[PDB]
Formats: C-alpha cells, sequence, structure tokens
C-alpha cells in the first residue's frame, strides 16, 4: 500500500533541507 | 454563471479590500525594512530553561524574562559557525525580515541583541510545537482540519508575496501550533526578497517544485507549489512525492503524475493538481487571477477568509498546556553551554545585526 511505501521509504521522521 | 449579482459584488468588494490591506501593509514593512530595529535587550535579562530544538540551524532555547516571568523562544547563532557555514547574509536577513513583517500568522520577534560570541533572536513561545509531531500522531487530518491551517497558508503566502518575499521553507516540520491553535511560521534563512526571478538551489526534497529540480530561473510560484505538497501531506499523512533517496523523488515530482488516496474528495484532488501542476502556466497562484484562483476554488469554499485572519474561526485541535513554560510539544535534547567570550567575533561581519 502507498502507506506501507512510506514507511519503507526511511522518510518518515523530520527531514532535512539539502 | 457561478455566481449572482449578489455574490459577485461580494467577493469584488472583499478582493478589492485584499489589494487595500496588502498595500498598507507593503507601506509598513518597508518603513521598518529600511530602519530595521536592533539591540532590545540582552541576555541577563532571561533566564535559560530548557532546549527546544538543534541543528546546523543553531539553537532554540526556551527562556524566562526575569521581570515579566514571560517566557519566549531564543534562537541562539554562534558567529564564527555562521561564518564558517557561510551563512552571513542568511542569518542577517532572516532577522530583518522578522523585525519587518507584522502578520497574525507570523512569528513575533520581540527582542534582538548580539555579544562577544553570538546572536539572538527572542521570539513569542509557540508552545503547541511543530506540526510534524502532530501530524504523525495523529497520522492525518481530516479534510476540514487541514484546510484550516491552508488558509492561513494561503493567507500567510498572499501577504508575502505582496512583499516581494518568497519563502522556499514550508514543510510541517517548519511549521508551529499555538495555544489556540493556530498555525506560526518561523524560519526565514531561505526566505528572499524576489520581485522577479531568483535561482538557488534550496529547500526540502519532499517540498521542492519541479523548476527548482531543474534548475530553473524560478519564482514565487514555488511557495504555490509547496502549499499543495503541505495540503497533501497533511490530509493523506504521507506526501505525494517520496522514495529512498532524494533522487527518486525528484524523478516522481518532475513526472507530471500525482496519485491520491481513495478518501481525498474530488475537490480537494482538483486543488491539488492545480497546485501540483508542473506546467507554470497553468499553476494555481502562477496565474493572471492570482492567488484568487486558490482562494475561490471549490475545497475553500466554506472558508470565511476574513474569520480565519481575525482568528475568530474555533480550531480544530488545543494543543495540551499546562502553564506558561509548559515545553511537553517539544523533544528532548542534551543541554550545552552559552559560551560567551572575553573577546568580540566577527564584529564587522554582524554590525547590521
Ligand atoms: O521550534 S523551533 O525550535 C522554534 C523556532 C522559532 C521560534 C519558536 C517559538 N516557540 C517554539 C519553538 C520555536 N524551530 C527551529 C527550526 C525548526 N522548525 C521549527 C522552528
Amino acid at each position: 500500500t502507498t502507506y506501507a511505501d512510506f514507511i519503507a521509504s526511511g522518510r518518515t521522521g523530520r527531514r532535512s533541507a539539502i | 454563471g457561478h455566481m449572482g449579482n449578489a455574490a459577485a459584488a461580494k467577493k469584488g468588494s472583499e478582493q478589492e479590500s485584499v489589494k487595500e490591506f496588502l498595500a498598507k501593509a507593503k507601506e509598513e514593512f518597508l518603513k521598518k525594512w529600511e530602519s530595521p530595529s536592533q539591540n532590545t535587550a540582552q541576555l541577563d535579562h532571561f533566564d535559560r530553561i530548557k532546549t527546544l530544538g538543534t541543528g546546523s540551524f543553531g539553537r532554540v532555547m526556551l527562556v524566562k524574562h526575569k521581570e515579566t516571568g514571560n517566557h519566549y523562544a531564543m534562537k541562539i547563532l554562534d558567529k564564527q559557525k555562521v561564518v564558517k557555514l557561510k551563512q552571513i547574509e542568511h542569518t542577517l536577513n532572516e532577522k530583518r525580515i522578522l523585525q519587518a513583517v507584522n502578520f497574525p500568522f507570523l512569528v513575533k520577534l520581540e527582542f534582538s541583541f548580539k555579544d562577544n560570541s553570538n546572536l539572538y533572536m527572542v521570539m513569542e513561545y509557540v508552545p503547541g510545537g511543530e506540526m510534524f509531531s502532530h501530524l504523525r500522531r495523529i497520522g492525518r487530518f481530516s479534510e476540514p482540519h487541514a484546510r484550516f491551517y491552508a488558509a492561513q497558508i494561503v493567507l500567510t503566502f498572499e501577504y508575502l508575496h505582496s512583499l516581494d518575499l518568497i519563502y522556499r521553507d514550508l514543510k510541517p516540520e517548519n511549521l508551529l501550533i499555538d495555544q489556540q491553535g493556530y498555525i506560526q511560521v518561523t524560519d526565514f534563512g531561505f526566505a528572499k526578497r524576489v520581485k522577479g526571478r531568483t535561482w538557488t538551489l534550496c529547500g526540502t526534497p519532499e517540498y521542492l517544485a519541479p523548476e527548482i529540480i531543474l534548475s530553473k530561473g524560478y519564482n514565487k510560484a514555488v511557495d504555490w507549489w509547496a502549499l499543495g505538497v503541505l495540503i497533501y501531506e497533511m490530509a493523506a499523512g504521507y506526501p505525494p512525492f517520496f522514495a529512498d533517496q532524494p533522487i527518486q523523488i525528484y524523478e516522481k515530482i518532475v513526472s507530471g503524475k500525482v496519485r491520491f488516496p481513495s478518501h481525498f474528495s474530488s475537490d480537494l484532488k482538483d486543488l491539488l493538481r492545480n497546485l501540483l501542476q508542473v506546467d507554470l502556466t497553468k499553476r494555481f497562484g502562477n496565474l493572471k487571477n492570482g492567488v484568487n484562483d486558490i482562494k475561490n476554488h471549490k475545497w475553500f469554499a466554506t472558508t470565511d477568509w476574513i474569520a480565519i485572519y481575525q482568528r475568530k474561526v474555533e480550531a480544530p485541535f488545543i494543543p495540551k498546556f499546562k502553564g506558561p513554560g509548559d515545553t511537553s510539544n517539544f523533544d528532548d535534547y542534551e543541554e550545552e553551554e552559552i559560551r560567551v567570550s572575553i573577546n568580540e567575533k566577527c564584529g564587522k561581519e554582524f554590525t547590521e545585526f
């Protein structure tokens, strides 16, 4: 599922600027 | 047509009143922009309480003013570290913006000052913490809840853009929730006065507009793209474009394809397709009718823009608040010293602060 894909991305926490 | 006479007249009048408000607000901004305030307090006026945030951006600490007992959030920058990281202009510009703007959803700089070692911005303490935390906890916001926040961002960008300020740093991590449940925007390190185009690669991967990824000159329409990302993420619980690595995110952003959860309303999908529009000639917020294409969209049909601005709408969520210094909506961090050297550092660089 999309949610599971989000979890799998490893980008569920705070995201830094580039 | 879509509006009868009374509704059309009311909308027209409302839109003209926005123009009149913005013209006055620009006059007031430019006076403070040209004559910035400096040196309105000092460190020993405050007790240090707790670190509220820390990163390459510096530190933000909860402080208490000794005489009033009022709490504030004090951003502390190490002058030598700012110079080393080549952030002089961003640091000066952030403070210059914050002391010049005035809007109910932009954090207020109450005091600023510097000493031999550090720069200090003393802002109102916004006790509800980051939207990010609440969003990840609750999972996703219902559409009315997302809409309440989105409307505040629309008005804030309408204000900022009228001042020729591009924001560039929108994401839930950068939106705080106040004691009344309303939004506060605090971070202005990426903001820039831009009447036309600008070129810097800056932002956060999930929130980057395609034209930034593609190394184009770009304009305030990147903020409207980012609003689309934000609304999507608030309503879905995850952003529209994600992947293991930034390069894969960028490929999805530029593709012109976006998918939606089955629970999104058709009105929401239509708004998002028009914000998350890769074609700049078609993106809402970048057309002849400007912000009005957003404000007049069906998804916002229930939004009383003046009532939001006046903070007269009951918020969907009030963060827990135990007292003036409660920090329970922020994370815990190791507490480091605030060293002040006997010798002034980087004085010339920071004359304007
Ligand atoms: O929450 S902060 O520490 C913060 C900053 C400025 C004013 C604040 C006011 N109250 C609480 C926290 C505050 N923060 C730092 C950068 C990350 N994005 C959100 C702003």
